[PDB]
């Protein structure tokens, strides 16, 4: 947790990054959204800043706050922080590049810390979507019902289980970076960097870099400030492209990873049990919209679908080898065939 | 009986005594963490308006 | 605003309690929201914090916020905090656990307060459902519409009119008044309370007495603190406990009773009135889904049912005792039985 | 950026009207929100408050926060200006009583302080368009969309193109304002003004006249003052009066004219166009509702509508005299009719 994942930290920077909801003209978001997801089944919604939040890049606590400003961390406190989704959040956790962030699911992301006469916030699009597994689906419960085995995410920072491509605290501007060679564009490394680059003068415009360096054209804004970082490794972002001449394609983990526990899930009560001869009387009146189906049983598939979200008495016909009833996507229910009301023959199917 | 408009039925108003099933269940918490939700079926005081 | 009602004040005590949402990594906030009340369907909702703000259990002065901590208050501001429904509000008055505040109407609450770029939230579901009283379903005046009489509640927190349990409650918050006296779990009354307690442990449990203290398991992390008061009654929260023991006439008022009054409401623009003979034509031009239905007053009774938000010219046959007509949740309009000839000479009605 | 035109900024100054919605359903600020322009279809809202931030009421200090508390101004920081739509957004220029900022996407716009240990803050509705005009009704844009050329607002303002009645404007508020002269009712000038007036009681009014009012009807709320500023004509606000016995000169433009531009924009995905014979195969895919429609060009018309966001193949009869093809806001594209193999026209598709 703050023990080891030094893999991330040390080996990485913020990076900052721009962002289109912002500035006079856009600010410079080293906070940048990339990769929501609230793609799980969850209620937590995992969000990407650019920003290596968490641990400052030291060793201790996942509640400061260090994003890029200059080429240099800005390790703070988080508290001038405000992550939001649709719906403002309450910080779970931060880990690497990637934070959590207790907040119903959301189209957009909306974080933003107040810095400068601007409020100097970023956002982004990504269509996200939870459910609850199974029958009923939503995107995300409504207050009710049984917790039942889907995806969600932990409270604690480490939370592996899968792997993102990462490249390298890739190519951003830094222009914190750019010294003058006298009179011409001259990059210099981040924290250590084969530094790709290339002004409208010759040098390599393919990103084929070990340490690309053109200081043959005058202006800093007709030259390619860019950072293959060759020991480090981040999050691979739109905002933050790669080269190809010492690029990493090695995948290194992403934290907050939704995974199997009981996540908050649905259910509306009121099946109402009843059998009366090789029939389910079944009176319903759920809390919230309940996918019901069934399957009387044998060879036989026979389907039901229905959502219910009001009183209705259904039926279903039980069969020689049963008829199961499945009252939402908690697991199916069981029922033998045969009259309840006294006095018959048996013996047979024929009496 | 909750189903029907007039699933919570109390007697006078000089009292609290009264019948309460509206089908007002209790589930789980938001976000799983302590509070008391009551999720309420549309029925009585909700449908039929 | 203010009140005089000791009934509840002195013979109640401040509470506060947890909420899900609280900034950085969670807290217990003293706007932790319990008990929401649709219950009016006006510019002013009641919401109810786990706290006592409001005067103190001594009385004066509603402009402090008293939570509990020990058996002691915690007087301080109500304005840096924002008790409301969920967008910003203007708080109207506190008093008790309860807060009348002019808010926009919700099922749901989300409660918080900037000060800064701090983040201090709290949220929480109880399923609620507003409309005004009558046909037209809405829940609340934007800033526009007629006015029409539904639930409202008053400014004024001196209201008495209905009174909710706060009846054998247990405790206060902050386990340092239900303490260890140094091995065993020590019930220490507010000023007189019939206490009424045990223990995971085998005693006593609960039942009609003055004495059903137990103290048998050493923590109060292994018994059920309460406090049940016989003159210091607190409201009895979804998250405060309340053994089942003696029953007390510690039924209490609520300063916010929604009552029947001219409400500020919501109405699409009143009925653009026609006639013919024995009809009253309604060429409607509506800002709001406003539920149209009448009833052909006398000798016939029918109903007639339309949602009307669309501009509709529709016709409702009135009979020989007029018609009345009510358009949405505003009370019924009428019209006289007979003939529209709209000005011609004798021996034309409307023939 | 600073005083482009000294017609607005100098002969301006704050001014308090009511504010017409809160965020629940009204309050009252120094900051009123009237006239928001979002009308160009672009990132950046045009909003006014009723307060004159900016430089403070002078010539310099641009993007400093002045509004008015009494006649006096209230010279505080713009970091404590919170513009805000989904969530805060960042200024880009201040120009009048007018800012533009460049805003997540929201249909109204909501401006508030943090100042005092209380929020007072304000937003409004204000009829804002953000689809490029002809056809196709597509959003705003959040961080995607394609960009073409419309209305767009300036980040680099100096604009004068429409003007606003400014001439005769009413007070500010405070009963400070509407004083009283020992017995009749006295307003008292902002900054120097001509000061008209009337009462319920019959006057004689002018408002190139310093001093008008009544002696028949006098007292703060027995009168109705205005301030008729003829060195700082304020904006004519719906809660500022205005005279009605002359009128005083003094409409002072409106800054930040939408122009035309590189917008920020919203054209759906493209498309894919094709022809065989006389045909206008048309593959489509876009992820937002582009109208398309056509015409079969000749004297021989023919119109087609069909709102686009699902991916379809349509078709549309390419005529002799061409097809024209108008893929929503984008301008009217051309076809002609010509056969895809073999044949000999010369009046018919191939004879």
């Amino acid at each position: 947790d703050l023990d080891t994942h030094f893999t991330q930290y040390k080996l990485a920077r913020p990076y900052i990054a721009d962002c289109p909801n912002c500035g006079h003209s856009r600010c410079d978001s080293p906070i940048a959204i990339e990769e929501v997801r609230g793609d799980a089944h969850a209620g937590v919604i995992r969000i990407q800043t650019s920003a290596m939040f968490g641990l400052k890049t030291d060793g201790v606590d996942l509640a400061y706050m260090s994003f890029m400003n200059g080429k240099t961390q800005k390790s703070i406190k988080i508290d001038n922080l405000h992550v939001r989704t649709s719906a403002p959040c309450s910080l779970v956790s931060h880990h690497g590049y990637y934070i959590l962030a207790q907040c119903p699911p959301g189209d957009t992301v909306t974080v933003g810390f107040h810095d400068g006469p601007n409020r100097h916030t970023c956002t982004v699009a990504h269509k996200v979507e939870f459910r609850p597994v199974g029958r009923e689906k939503y995107r995300h419960p409504p207050e009710h019902g049984v917790e039942l085995p889907c995806n969600r995410y932990t409270h604690k920072r480490a939370d592996q289980g899968h792997y993102v491509e990462m490249h390298q605290p890739g190519l951003v501007a830094d222009h914190s970076l750019l010294s003058i060679h006298s009179a011409k564009v001259k990059i210099t490394v981040p924290s250590g960097a084969q530094v790709k680059y290339y002004c409208k003068c010759p040098d390599v415009r393919e990103g084929i870099t070990s340490s690309d360096h053109t200081t043959t054209c005058t202006d800093v804004k007709q030259c390619r400030a860019y950072l293959i970082d060759n020991k480090k490794w981040v999050y691979n972002s739109g905002r933050l492209p790669r080269g190809e001449g010492d690029t990493f394609k090695g995948k290194l983990h992403v934290p907050f990873v939704p995974v199997k526990a009981k996540c908050i899930a649905t259910l509306a009560p009121e099946p109402l049990v009843e059998h009366k001869h090789r029939t389910l009387i079944l009176h319903l009146h759920p809390d919230h919209p309940t996918l019901l189906t069934t399957r009387s049983l044998g060879s036989d598939a026979n389907p039901t679908r229905q959502w219910i979200e009001r009183p209705t008495t259904v039926n279903f016909t039980v069969t020689g080898e049963g008829l199961e009833y499945t009252w939402g996507n908690h697991p199916p229910k069981r029922v033998w065939a045969q009259e309840s009301g006294e006095g018959n023959p048996h013996g047979w199917p024929h009496e | 009986k909750a189903g029907s408009f007039g699933d919570l039925q109390s007697r006078t108003s000089t009292s609290n005594d009264l019948y309460a099933n509206t089908n007002l269940k209790l589930q789980r918490p938001q976000a799983g963490i302590v509070h008391t939700p009551f999720t309420q079926a549309p029925s009585g005081f909700e449908r039929w308006k």
